[PDB]
Parts: C-alpha cells; sequence; structure tokens
C-alpha cells in the first residue's frame, strides 16, 4: 500500500518575489502556479487569506493567478499572499512576497494653498517675496517636481527646482495693482508627465 | 524656442527604460563587498573633477548598502555581522534610496533599490530533547501509534524558509538493535509517529533502541541537512 504523497510547488518566485506593476487591469493573468504530486493527482489551486483573496483570484485547474482588483503602490507596495494546492487529499500552502511596481499616476499637490502675498512697489529686481510648495508620491522622475509660471511674467521669476518667486523687474503700481500668476507644478516622468496648476496672487502696495 | 535647456534637466534621470524602481536579489549570508547593483543606470557623472550630479544614499537602515558614486555600484558593506535572513535576525529584504541631486538645475530625484534576500539551506533540523522515549504494553495490537513525541515543535524544527525548513522522519536501521526498524515504522515521514509494525513479546525482548532521523526538504538533495536521534521503546508487563 502506498501512503499518499502531498503535492509541492515548483515556482522560482517563491524562492526570490513576483513583481507586479500596479497598472496590471483587472482581470489579467499575473503568474501561473506549479505544482506537482508523486501520485500523478489532478492539483486544485487556490489563494488563502482575507486581503489577499480580495486582489487575488486563482482558476482552480489551471493554477492561472489573475487581478481580482486594481492595485496602487501608493495605497499598498506589497502583499505577502499564501498560495494553495491540493490533491482532494490534502492541501499545502507558501508564501510569496508579492512587489507592487510603480507607474506614473499621480499628479502633484500643492502645499500651503492659497497663494497670495503683498509686496511694496519699490521691492528692488532680484528679491524674493514668495516660496511655493509641491509634492508628488510616485518613484522617481515622476515624483521630482519642477515649478514654472503659465506663462511667463515679465516681472516675476519661479526657481524651476525650489520654487521660490523672485522680482526680476521694476514694478509699477499705476500701471499694475495687482498680478494674478498660474503656478504649474509638475513631475518629471518621461512618458506621461502629471502636472497641477496653483494660483498665486500679488498685490502691489502704493508707496504715495 | 520653448524647452531649448531640456538637455539641462537630463542629468539625474535613468539612463534605462523599465520601472522606476530598480529590484535585485542576493543570497542571505553574502560576504563582505558583494555588488548588490553593479550599474544604477543614472544619467550624468558623479565625482572626477568635474561632475554633474551628486549621488549619496538615503534610509540606509544599519547601513548595509555602499555607494561607489562613480561606477554607480552599490555593495554589501557587512564586516564583523552576517546578513541573515533567518532568525532571530530576520532580513527578508533591504530597501535604500540613491538620492541624485541635479548640479546645473539643483533637481533632486531618489532611485529606490530594494534588494531581496534570498533564503539559503544554512540551518540543519534541531531536535528540542537529546533523546525521545515510550513506554509501550505488550499486548499493543500492530498498527497501534506508539509515539507522538515529535508534535508540535517537541520533535525537530529548522529554522529556514520553505521547504529548506520543512522536516521528514525516517527511521533507519541499527545495527547494535537490528529488529527496532522492523517492529517499528514512521509510515508518515511529515509527523515522525511511530506506529508498532510487529507483535512484541516481553519474554523475548523488553527494549528497543529506534533510530530516528530528520531531513530537511531542500530542492538539492546533495543540499539537504540531516540530523539524528535515537527513541528507547520500553515494554511494559502491567
Ligand atoms: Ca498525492
Ligand atoms: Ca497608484
Ligand atoms: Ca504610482
Ligand atoms: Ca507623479
Ligand atoms: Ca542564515
Ligand atoms: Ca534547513
Ligand atoms: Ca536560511
Ligand atoms: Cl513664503
Ligand atoms: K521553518
Amino acid at each position: 500500500m502506498q501512503v499518499n504523497r502531498l503535492p509541492f510547488f515548483t515556482n522560482h518566485f517563491f524562492d526570490t518575489y513576483l513583481l507586479i506593476s500596479e497598472d496590471t487591469p483587472v482581470g489579467s493573468s499575473v503568474t501561473q502556479l506549479l505544482a506537482r504530486d508523486m501520485d500523478n493527482d489532478p492539483l486544485v489551486f487556490g489563494v488563502s487569506g482575507e486581503e489577499a483573496s480580495r486582489f487575488f483570484a486563482v482558476e482552480p485547474d489551471t493554477g492561472v493567478v489573475w487581478l481580482r482588483q486594481p492595485l496602487d503602490r501608493e495605497t499598498k507596495s506589497e502583499f505577502t499572499v499564501e498560495f494553495s494546492v491540493s490533491d482532494h487529499q490534502g492541501v499545502i500552502t507558501r508564501k510569496v512576497n508579492i512587489q507592487v511596481g510603480d507607474v506614473n499616476d499621480n499628479a502633484p499637490t500643492f502645499h500651503n494653498q492659497p497663494y497670495s502675498v503683498r509686496i511694496p512697489e519699490n521691492t528692488p529686481v532680484g528679491t524674493p517675496i514668495f516660496i511655493v510648495n509641491a509634492t508628488d508620491p510616485d518613484l522617481g522622475a515622476g515624483g521630482s517636481v519642477l515649478y514654472s509660471f503659465q506663462p511667463p511674467s515679465p516681472f516675476f521669476a519661479i526657481d524651476s527646482a525650489r520654487g521660490i518667486v523672485t522680482v526680476i523687474q521694476e514694478l509699477d503700481y499705476e500701471v499694475t495693482q495687482a498680478y494674478q500668476l498660474t503656478v504649474n507644478a509638475t513631475d518629471q516622468d518621461k512618458t506621461r508627465p502629471l502636472s497641477t496648476l496653483a494660483n498665486l496672487a500679488i498685490i502691489i502696495t502704493d508707496l504715495e | 524656442m520653448q524647452y531649448d535647456d531640456d538637455w539641462q534637466y537630463e542629468d539625474c534621470k535613468l539612463a534605462r527604460g523599465g520601472p522606476p524602481a530598480t529590484i535585485v536579489a542576493i543570497d542571505e549570508e553574502s560576504r563582505n563587498g558583494t555588488i548588490l547593483v553593479d550599474n544604477m543606470l543614472i544619467k550624468g557623472t558623479a565625482g572626477g573633477p568635474d561632475p554633474t550630479i551628486e549621488l549619496s544614499l538615503k534610509d540606509n537602515v544599519d547601513y548595509w548598502v555602499l555607494l561607489d558614486p562613480v561606477k554607480q555600484m552599490l555593495f554589501l558593506n557587512s564586516t564583523g555581522r552576517v546578513l541573515d535572513r533567518d532568525p532571530p535576525m530576520n532580513i527578508h529584504s533591504i530597501v535604500v534610496q540613491v538620492q541624485c541631486v541635479n548640479k546645473k538645475v539643483g533637481t533632486v530625484i531618489y532611485h529606490e533599490v530594494r534588494i531581496v534576500v534570498r533564503d539559503r539551506n544554512d540551518n540543519s533540523p534541531t531536535f528540542k530533547h537529546e533523546s525521545y522515549y515510550a513506554t509501550v504494553n505488550e499486548l499493543t495490537p500492530v498498527g497501534t501509534t506508539i509515539f507522538t513525541g515529535f508534535s508540535g515543535d517537541n520533535g525537530a524544527t529548522d529554522i529556514d524558509d520553505g521547504p529548506n525548513g520543512q522536516i521528514e522522519y525516517v527511521i533507519q536501521y541499527n545495527p547494535e538493535d537490528p529488529t527496532s526498524n522492523d517492529t517499528f515504522e514512521i509510515p508518515l515521514m511529515l509527523t515522525g509517529n511511530v506506529v508498532l509494525r510487529k507483535r512484541l513479546n516481553y519474554e523475548d525482548k523488553t527494549r528497543y533502541y529506534v533510530i530516528i532521523q530528520a531531513n530537511d526538504r531542500a530542492q538539492n538533495l546533495n543540499e539537504r541537512r540531516t540530523t539524528t536521534t535515537t527513541l528507547t521503546v520500553d515494554l511494559e508487563h502491567h
């Protein structure tokens, strides 16, 4: 009489990790579980665990793993998932670390709005008058912000890296009493840069 | 033309396509100086007499990573210690940030690096006790389980992960007690529970020395580890 031999997974990803990009569409296959059984038993595959089960589904007869709901690296960047395989007499499980790959999917968000500053008409050329800041949660170039005025102003400049606004031309209250500038904060993603606008009000105060 | 100065912004961006994070795997307990990332592939020149970028490490928890900014290489710093994936250290991965500062425009880009630490079969099974014992009545029916002492980590355990840390138990022939492996069996190697295989006879033999070997389940048979214990089985009359 031969006692049952339980099945065993063969995927090499169990020895390292599995990488799934956060832009993977729901319903899409992400990998296929592979297993062997010394009795040549037909095997049934599944996923175990409350949270894992909400993100991943498994075709029972093939072991194909597919995405049950969208991933979001900015909400959860990795999962430890427990997969199962059964030969109808016993069930064995094994865990894999799943890393969620980043894509540029956030635009920058500005800090400390609203933006408004009052400056005297006699503010010298070169004077830093305001500092804008925005952040962006995506990785790498997708999270590195550049600032600009859209369009450029002949009276004010903004440092593209630091967000520091300076006067670049002598002001004249009787010509313009207030400026409404549009600040653009963009990430630097190569293929799909994302950006956000903020208003900066610059109020000129009279001397006479 | 607008954007004619965009060349100024290229330094610090990746000099490769693909996803933003750089992910690599290395074996636990790799020697000091092991290369983690051979080339970060960041645009620009760090170090030297006219650098265009500044490279440094951020969030380098416990200083496991060393950076050579000129080669853009990351290496393991493990002098005086070991990168141990098993308990009690439990280092499954190391995440650090390669901070790049563009000198011309002052922009900063962080390049995330994830180092996945692979388990090695560097631990053998260990038994909780130096030896094991069972008392069995002479009238015990053949097929009866007579020892379950390896249940709930009282037998052999192995601190490795996966199959490297799973145990199988088998009875070996004992040249000093030849009949012991014929009288007792472990039909289910995963539990190590011992079953009576032959009728006992107190008037003939009152003690058995059963040699039990625990092995782990490393993929490569020649990398498997084994440990042996003895189960002494004494018969009782009353
Ligand atoms: Ca089977
Ligand atoms: Ca996202
Ligand atoms: Ca993202
Ligand atoms: Ca972004
Ligand atoms: Ca170890
Ligand atoms: Ca082991
Ligand atoms: Ca290990
Ligand atoms: Cl300010
Ligand atoms: K273990």
